[PDB]
């Protein structure tokens, strides 16, 4: 390519046929390369044979998502501000029931805006915000309305920063591909300099302005714009000045205090959302390390060290290539990031860190299920991205005899086992269930697998659970309750609206869903894993690194010699994933309401969402739709007529879009082309089609549009399904 | 003496896996398992039968009189052989008839010893059906009998368990 | 084995090639020429070197044993050679016979390339019902 | 048939137009008078397995092959083990 | 030279593939033909599985007075 | 209520056919694949390449078909009965309101009419019917089971095979073991057809117990 340059044109490439892989889109007319264009338009084997750029890309088209969450949360803190709801619902929380989004009453429209609480028509919430939001050591509407283009002030700016990269003439090498620093930083002082910094904006301000919240008045009645500076007097109530200390050191002397802090644990009885005293305490703690921490160091040195017998030969020298690969440095973390999402996922709802949570069911596990399907949908991902390495990436082979080479070395081997794993598990991981059903249909519970028939007997408790809520008695100091209030161990008192945590107890129906989720994890992986093992070559097809990762399938013969490939590894791995969650999911709740959320009254004569139903009954799986599925879900095929009604009318839409994905999944290919042309026929003898030769979907195109289809199906199903089962009576 | 023997994948040529690790030919595990059908064949597969049949055998109570249908049993005829005496017999001619998978048709017997063996080429098959009928024929004695011992004794057991 | 130690393309372990059925049936074997010693890439997963002896590695089955070529050659050389071996001797000279390099003319040997009637108007379907006396048996 | 696909054209030119297929086509049999002059559809095949990488490139202007062979021994699919 | 230790005691060394342990006990041909039938099995399997299979089967089902399904 | 399911019966046999008259109408080849024949029928899957060819034998388009015959024969028998059951130990102002839309087609008969059943093995020991349920469990088991068959395509089956015959043959008290048949991954057609003749069932096994559990005790 001209247009032609080099050197020589500023006169830009707007106009003529084409570009990308070179007897290119042809001049001669076609329709693929209009979804190719579009897929893996980021992808590099093409752009250029040689890095340098696209780091220079990637480090800026990176940019516009940040810029992007920033155009976004703007529209959320606007949103979550003028379209009120947050001061009404924060003098009135136990009694509202929030909103953000309203409609417009065009058409249809109106049902779905249905009284949420201080006094308006809208459309509820599941995203908890009002919640962080509770922080406001300041509280007021237009305020918002700051932090909100606050927001798009970081943007404009922090989307700049992508003009004031690749399209200016570029950083280079050296720049990344001298690694020796980056963490050093990172975590030093924002990983630190934040927790750090969110310290102070974390008691100076936020805990006072709701340690004196925490009883009644209306704001503005409480915390001014300023206020919290050199005034250091109301600071006075929450402790001392230091009174006579200098820079902590010990010739301190405490009578009567210990600053802030003073550890908790617990629950706050009139806001359960875990104490703030702590919360100052642990991300200081925190920061310290990472500002202790982010300063190491320049570094093979430490990995060029470590080897031994069987071990890691290659160890040293485990990748030159990680400053020289990218889909490798991208691939682990999304196991990372992604694996560190759903850690999330409990420590959220057997710890809240907001005020009002628990009490408030829906706006979170809404989230911790949100949170959960990342925490898996960038895990698959942290597996293609290995794909993508270990078919290509490097130059050569320059990268030799090592961790690596060992692992492959074997390889029919690593994933020879994990295999009976899984058989293993599945009979002794669901069959299980089918025992119950095939001898409860049968009918003679002597012998079934009850919580209560098969030998286990009135109680769970003695294992590590009950070594938990018990533990502030060891090295440990203490702070009344535990640490999580779902451990075994003491406490009750938890709530004056509805509930929130309470022990959680176990045994089976607890014990075997938690092997399913194994067995699942399990099979889930060995697809994954002997997919991006076998990457490259194989004794189905050794001459099989010759195109990419994808590649459709070899051909009719070996027998099969489909599916193989690892795009498609990466495409039944999502398959599976999407029960891994959505099995998870399915877990919680029926959990959380069968147990836990209920409700107090009189002698707290506890009355969950469901009297524990769950007892002798998800042991049959039919009682996961005797008990869930027809039992909840009652109330979206309910749901019409309402105000969330637009969640049993979405429950058949995209509960038909995934019934519509089996049709892009089950499908041939030359077929929909035989189709296409009687359809070409008909259309040439009124003169109406040619031009752009209409083709059919591109084998592994036809395949995205399954599995794509499948799960914005098969998920938002629930996700309706759900919100419709905790809005209402729960 | 070396790093670990004098180093090497497989007996010797690394082009046909085993990768030889330990779990594989450790001087600690190769050793206990070949008085039997592992490395040699020692007398025919005659004996080793019941070895294999009796082993075999009293297992398959506990799990066929301790998770049994209706559990727990206060019948006398459980606790040991009740049906059990079952699997040996629907599994000594799930053997049968795979002998039958080998025929080669003789008759040597050579269990007594001559000239320090090998069997040689003793890989692949070089055991003829008139070898797999005195093996799956200790198997049925071996099974059925290894059932009673089992059965027979009491059973003065110990238990919980927590 | 060892007593008798022969090799030449080093490697060290691997749960790649080679396993029973190369024995109780057919063998299939690659052989090459190369300069200095230099590290390759391998059908089974695994990666070693070269400078020479017969460079006679052995493989399980021969799709496996040309791919060096479908990578080998794009790391120098003419010659690369593999050829059948049984559990006892020949017929079937695999990469010996006559002339290399599949795009050359010495002879024909097989081929041929249209049936009875060519690819024209085969809209004429399966003709006669199989019966004994009439040329369709090739 | 026992390998039976037709990939034949009209060139049978194989310069920049197709050679890639484990073992099974040694042609270049030039038949007396096509173009680049070498013809015909395949030598012996009782050899490999059943790709279609066999067209893929280079011509066969009607199919292009793909399985049909049914009669398939195992060296014949790469799992006879 | 003293760590120079001459491989105290060589070995001889491979132990062998030689000889770790004498056999297998004497107890056999005290079985000779005792449970022949499967030693006789000069023809049969058909015989084992109509009459055991019709003994664990024949009498297996029936039963005098139930104690039922 | 009937204007709607009788132009959807309409859609069926029509699509249904579009299917099989193409099935049909030229087992004999087209374009994409010119000389499709001396076998016709069943010689599922083609090279990649062309434009990419897959299932193009009038078999994988009668294997096709057949899922909307059992989406046809679906929406019509589903349509009898919501009537019948209505029409019979109580009202029929039911599928007239309440069969004009969807959302309540699965509300009110698929959700309200199978209580029965289910509630049928019950926490509370067995009931009435329990034949019924467990079959519509295996009803909905042999069902999903199709699709493995179906979104998997042999080529990843006989792969881990080929690791997992790298097993007994490397694993001892189970070596020299020889099978007689070469553990393979299932054929290019047979798994289409296999997920179906499992589709099936499944599905045709399902109705068989939902109608029966229901139109039993009823009401209707
Ligand atoms: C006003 C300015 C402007 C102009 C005229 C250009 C022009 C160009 N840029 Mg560019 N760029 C810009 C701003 C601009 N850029 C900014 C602000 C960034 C950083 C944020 C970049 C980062 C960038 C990179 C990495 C590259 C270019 C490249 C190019 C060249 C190819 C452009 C193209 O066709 O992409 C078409 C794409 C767009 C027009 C949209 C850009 C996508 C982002 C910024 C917004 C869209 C996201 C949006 C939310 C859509 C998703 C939601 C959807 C549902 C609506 C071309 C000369 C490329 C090059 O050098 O040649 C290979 C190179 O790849 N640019
Ligand atoms: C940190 C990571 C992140 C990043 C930066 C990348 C980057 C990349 N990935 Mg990737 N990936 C990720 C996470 C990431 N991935 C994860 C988590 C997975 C697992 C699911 C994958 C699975 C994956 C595959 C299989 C592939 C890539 C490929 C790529 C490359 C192609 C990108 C492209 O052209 O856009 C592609 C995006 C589109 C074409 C847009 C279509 C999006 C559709 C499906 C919409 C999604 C549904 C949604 C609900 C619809 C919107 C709403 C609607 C209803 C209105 C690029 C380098 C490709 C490659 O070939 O590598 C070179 C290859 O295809 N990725
Ligand atoms: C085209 C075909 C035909 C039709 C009309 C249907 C229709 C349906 N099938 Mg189905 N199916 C068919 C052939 C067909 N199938 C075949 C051949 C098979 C294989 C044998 C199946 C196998 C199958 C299964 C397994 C399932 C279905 C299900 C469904 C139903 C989902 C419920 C619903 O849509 O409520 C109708 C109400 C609405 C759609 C309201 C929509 C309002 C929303 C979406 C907003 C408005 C639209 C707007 C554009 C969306 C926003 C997007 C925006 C970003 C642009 C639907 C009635 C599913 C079911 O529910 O029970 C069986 C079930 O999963 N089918
Ligand atoms: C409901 C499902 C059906 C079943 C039973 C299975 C089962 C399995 N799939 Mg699978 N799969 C399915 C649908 C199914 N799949 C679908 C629809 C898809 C994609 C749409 C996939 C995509 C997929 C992939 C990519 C993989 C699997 C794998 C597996 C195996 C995992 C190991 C295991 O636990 O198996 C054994 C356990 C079971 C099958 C469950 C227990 C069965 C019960 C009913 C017991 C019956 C036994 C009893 C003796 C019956 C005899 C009685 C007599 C009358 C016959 C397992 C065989 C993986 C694998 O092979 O790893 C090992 C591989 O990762 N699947
Ligand atoms: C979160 C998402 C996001 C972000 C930050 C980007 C960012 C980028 N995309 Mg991109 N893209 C996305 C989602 C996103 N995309 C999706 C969903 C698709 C559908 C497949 C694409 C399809 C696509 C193509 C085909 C191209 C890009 C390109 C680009 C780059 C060009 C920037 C430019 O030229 O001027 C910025 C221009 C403006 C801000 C003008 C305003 C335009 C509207 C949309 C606002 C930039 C890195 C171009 C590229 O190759 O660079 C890497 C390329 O042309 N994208
Ligand atoms: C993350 C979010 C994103 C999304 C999904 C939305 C979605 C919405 N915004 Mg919105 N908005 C956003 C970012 C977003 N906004 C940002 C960054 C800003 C600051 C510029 C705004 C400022 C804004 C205003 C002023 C309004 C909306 C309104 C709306 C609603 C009207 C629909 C529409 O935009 O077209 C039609 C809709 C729910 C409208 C509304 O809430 O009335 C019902 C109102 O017009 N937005
Ligand atoms: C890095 C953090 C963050 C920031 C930006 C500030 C900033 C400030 N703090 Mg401060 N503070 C923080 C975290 C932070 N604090 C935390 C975590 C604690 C508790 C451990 C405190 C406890 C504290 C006290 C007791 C006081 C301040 C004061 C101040 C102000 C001047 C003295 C000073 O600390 O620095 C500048 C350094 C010098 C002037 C020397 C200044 C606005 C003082 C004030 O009100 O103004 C004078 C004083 O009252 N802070
Ligand atoms: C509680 C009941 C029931 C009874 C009465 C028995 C009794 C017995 N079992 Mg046993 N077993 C049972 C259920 C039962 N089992 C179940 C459910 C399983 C599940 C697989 C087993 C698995 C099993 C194995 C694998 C073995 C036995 C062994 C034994 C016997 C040896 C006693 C011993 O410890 O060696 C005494 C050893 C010395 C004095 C030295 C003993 C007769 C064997 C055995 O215990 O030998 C060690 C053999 O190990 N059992
Ligand atoms: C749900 C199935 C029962 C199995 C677990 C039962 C074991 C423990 C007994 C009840 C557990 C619930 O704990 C609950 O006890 C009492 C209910 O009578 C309530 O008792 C509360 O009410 C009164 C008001 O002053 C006083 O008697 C107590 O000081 C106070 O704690 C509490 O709200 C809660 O601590
Ligand atoms: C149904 C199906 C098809 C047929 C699907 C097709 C042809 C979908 C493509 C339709 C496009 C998206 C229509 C685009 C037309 C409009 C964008 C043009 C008008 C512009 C708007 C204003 C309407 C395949 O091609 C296929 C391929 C491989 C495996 C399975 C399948 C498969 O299941
Ligand atoms: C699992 C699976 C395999 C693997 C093959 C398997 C798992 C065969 C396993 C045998 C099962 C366990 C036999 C059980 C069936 C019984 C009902 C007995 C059958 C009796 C017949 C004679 C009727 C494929 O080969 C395949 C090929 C193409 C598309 C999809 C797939 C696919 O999904
Ligand atoms: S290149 Fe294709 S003749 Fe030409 S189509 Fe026939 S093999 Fe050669
Ligand atoms: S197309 Fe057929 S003959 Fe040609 S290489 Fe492939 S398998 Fe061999």
């Amino acid at each position: 390519l001209v247009d032609r340059d080099p050197i020589k044109t500023s006169f830009e490439q707007w106009a003529k046929p084409g570009h990308f892989s070179r007897t290119i889109a042809k001049g001669p007319d076609t329709t693929t390369w209009i979804w190719n264009l579009h897929a893996d338009a980021h992808d590099f084997d093409s752009h250029t044979s040689d890095l340098e750029e696209i780091s220079r890309k990637v480090f800026s088209a990176h940019f516009g998502q940040l810029s992007i969450i920033f155009l976004w949360l703007s529209g959320m803190y606007f949103h979550g501000a003028r379209f009120s709801n947050y001061e009404a619902w924060l003098n009135d929380p136990t009694h509202i029931g929030p909103s953000a989004q309203v409609v417009w009453p065009i058409v249809g429209q109106e049902i779905l805006n249905g009284d949420v609480g201080g006094g308006f028509r809208g459309i509820q919430i599941t995203s908890g915000f009002f919640q962080i939001w509770r922080a406001s050591g300041i509280t007021s509407e237009l305020q918002l309305y700051c932090t909100a283009i606050g927001a798009l002030v970081f943007a404009g700016l922090m989307l700049f920063a992508g003009w004031f990269h690749y399209h200016k003439a570029a950083p280079k090498l050296a720049w990344f591909q001298d690694v020796e620093s980056m963490l050093n930083h990172h975590l030093a002082g924002l990983l630190g300099l934040g927790s750090l910094s969110w310290a102070r904006h974390q008691v100076h301000v936020s805990l006072p302005i709701n340690q004196f919240l925490n009883a009644g008045v209306d704001p503005k009645e409480i915390p001014l714009p300023h206020e919290f500076i050199l005034n250091r007097d109301l600071l006075a109530q929450l402790y001392p000045s230091f009174a006579e200390g200098a820079t902590p050191f010990f010739t301190l002397n405490w009578s009567k205090y210990a600053d802030f802090l003073t550890f908790r644990g617990g629950l706050d009885p009139l806001t359960g959302g875990l104490w703030l005293t702590d919360i100052a305490h642990h991300h200081l703690a925190i920061a310290i390390l990472f500002l202790i921490a982010g300063h190491m160091y320049r570094i093979k040195d430490i990995l060029e060290a470590h080897k031994g017998p069987f071990t890691g030969q290659g160890h040293k020298g485990l990748y030159e290539i990680l400053t020289t690969s990218w889909h490798a440095q991208l691939s682990i973390n999304l196991a990372m990031l992604g694996s560190l999402t759903i850690v999330v996922a409990q420590h959220m709802y057997s710890m809240p860190p907001y005020p009002y949570l628990a009490t408030d069911y829906a706006t979170q596990l809404s989230l911790f299920t949100h949170h959960m399907w990342i925490g898996g949908f960038l895990i698959v991902g942290a597996a293609a991205h290995a794909a993508i390495f270990m078919v290509r990436d490097y130059d050569p082979t320059t990268r030799y005899n090592d961790l690596l080479d060992r692992v492959l070395r074997h390889r029919d081997a690593i994933i020879s086992h994990l295999n009976w794993v899984c058989i293993f598990l599945g009979f002794h991981s669901f069959g299980l269930y089918i025992h119950n059903d095939t001898m409860s249909a049968l009918g003679r519970p002597q012998d079934m697998f009850s919580d209560t028939a098969i030998q286990l007997q009135p109680v769970f408790a003695q294992w590590i659970q009950n070594t938990h809520a018990l533990a502030p008695g060891t090295t440990a100091p203490g702070a009344t309750a535990s640490t999580s209030l779902t451990w075994g161990g003491g406490d009750l008192v938890a709530v004056g609206n509805k509930v929130a945590l309470l022990p959680i107890p176990l045994g089976t129906a607890d014990f075997l869903v938690h092997h399913i989720h194994a067995f699942t994890i399990h099979v889930t992986v060995l697809i994954l894993l002997k997919g991006v093992l076998f990457a490259r070559s194989s004794r189905l097809i050794p001459d099989k690194a010759n195109l990419g990762f994808r590649f459709p399938c070899d051909g009719p013969g070996r027998g099969g010699t489909c599916q193989v490939s690892a795009w498609d590894h990466v495409f039944l791995g999502l398959f599976w994933m999407y029960n891994s969650i959505s099995v998870v999911i399915f877990h919680f709740s029926w959990k959380m309401q069968s147990d836990v959320w209920g409700t107090i009254n009189d002698q707290g004569v506890v009355t969950h969402i469901t009297a524990g139903n769950f007892a002798q009954s998800s042991i049959t799986i039919n009682g996961w739709l005797r008990d869930f599925l027809w039992a909840q879900a009652s109330q979206v095929i309910q749901s019409y007529g309402s105000s969330l009604s637009a969640y049993g009318l979405f429950f058949l839409g995209a509960h038909f879009v995934w019934a519509f994905s089996l049709m892009f999944l089950f499908s041939g290919r030359g077929y929909w082309q035989e189709l296409i042309e009687s359809i070409v026929w008909a259309h040439n003898k009124l003169k109406v089609a040619p031009a752009t030769q209409p083709r059919a979907l591109s084998i592994v195109q036809g395949r995205a549009v399954g599995v794509t289809h499948y799960l914005l199906g098969g998920i938002a199903t629930t996700w309706a399904f759900f919100l419709a089962r905790i809005i209402a009576v729960g | 003496k070396p790093t670990y023997q004098v180093i090497q994948p497989l007996n010797g040529d690394p082009f046909i896996g085993g990768l030889e690790t330990p779990v594989t030919s450790s001087p600690l595990i190769a050793w206990y398992l070949s008085n039997l059908p592992a490395y040699r064949t020692a007398v025919n597969p005659l004996l080793r039968g019941v070895e294999v049949g009796l082993a075999h055998g009293f297992l398959l109570v506990g799990p066929f009189v301790k998770a049994g249908p209706l559990r727990n049993t206060e019948y006398a005829g459980a606790a040991g052989s009740l049906a059990a005496a079952g699997l040996v017999v629907i599994l000594s001619m799930c053997l049968t008839m795979y002998g039958i998978a080998s025929f080669k048709e003789g008759e040597p017997s050579i269990a007594p010893a001559l000239t320090l063996t090998g069997r040689k080429k003793q890989p692949d098959q070089l055991q003829s059906a008139d070898g797999w009928a005195k093996f799956t024929g200790g198997f049925f004695f071996g099974g059925v009998s290894g059932v009673t011992w089992a059965c027979f004794l009491m059973y003065v057991l110990d238990l919980p368990y927590y | 084995e060892l007593d008798p130690n022969t090799p030449s393309p080093i490697f060290a372990g691997s749960t790649g090639g080679l396993l029973r059925k190369a024995q109780v049936e057919e063998f299939y074997v690659i052989t090459w020429e190369s300069p200095k010693e230099q590290i390759f890439e391998m059908p089974t997963g695994g990666a070693a070197i070269m400078r020479e002896g017969p460079n006679l590695l052995k493989l399980a089955r021969k799709e496996q044993c040309l791919a060096l070529g479908t990578r080998l050659r794009s790391k120098y050389k003419i010659k690369y050679q593999f050829y059948r071996v049984f559990p006892s001797g020949e017929v079937q000279y695999l990469h010996p016979k006559d002339g290399v390099y599949p795009e050359k003319v010495n002879p024909g040997r097989q081929g041929v390339g249209l049936n009875m009637r060519s690819i024209g108007k085969n809209v004429s379907p399966i003709e006669v019902k199989f019966t004994g006396k009439q040329p369709y048996d090739l | 048939m026992s390998h039976s696909v037709k990939i034949y054209d009209t060139c049978i030119g194989c310069t920049q137009c197709v050679r890639a297929c484990p073992t099974d086509v040694l042609e270049m049999i030039p038949w007396g008078g096509c173009k680049a002059k070498q013809i015909a559809s395949a030598p012996r095949t009782e050899d490999c397995v059943g790709c279609k990488r066999c067209e893929s490139a280079c011509p066969t202007d009607f199919l292009s092959v793909r399985v049909y062979l049914w009669h398939e021994t195992t060296r014949s699919m790469g799992l006879a083990y | 030279d003293l760590e120079d230790i001459a491989n105290t005691t060589g070995q001889w060394d491979v132990y062998g593939s030689d000889a770790p342990s004498p056999y297998n006990s004497l107890q056999s041909k005290f079985f000779e033909t005792f449970a022949a039938p499967f030693t006789k099995r000069g023809l049969l399997l058909k015989f084992l599985i109509l009459g055991g299979g019709s003994l664990l089967t024949y009498v297996s089902a029936n039963a005098p007075q139930d104690v039922l399904p | 209520g009937d204007f709607l399911v009788h132009h959807a019966i309409a859609l069926g046999l029509h699509t249904t056919t579009l299917i099989l008259v193409k099935g049909a109408l030229d087992a004999r080849g087209s374009k994409l694949m010119p000389d499709k024949k001396d076998f016709g029928y069943s010689f599922p899957c083609d090279g990649p390449g062309r434009g990419g060819t897959c299932d193009i034998s009038a078999w994988d388009d009668f294997y096709l078909a057949v899922f909307w015959m059992l989406n046809t024969i679906g929406w019509v028998t589903f349509y009898w009965h919501w009537k019948h059951i209505t029409l019979w130990r109580g009202n029929v102002s039911q599928f007239n309101e309440s069969s004009t839309y969807l959302m309540g087609w699965l509300r009110d008969y698929l959700w309200l009419n199978s209580s029965q059943l289910i509630n049928g093995i019950t926490p509370l020991v067995c009931n009435s019917l329990s034949v019924w349920a467990w079959m519509f469990l295996f009803g909905h088991l042999v069902w999903a089971t199709g699709f493995m068959f179906l979104i998997s395509w042999r080529g990843y089956w006989q792969e881990l095979i080929e690791t997992l015959a790298w097993a007994h043959e490397r694993t001892p008290l189970a070596n020299l073991i020889r099978w007689r048949d070469k553990p393979v991954a299932l054929s290019i057609v047979q798994a289409r057809l296999v997920g179906l003749v499992h589709f099936s069932v499944g599905y045709i096994f399902t109705y068989a117990a939902f109608l029966i559990a229901s139109t039993s005790g009823k009401f209707g």
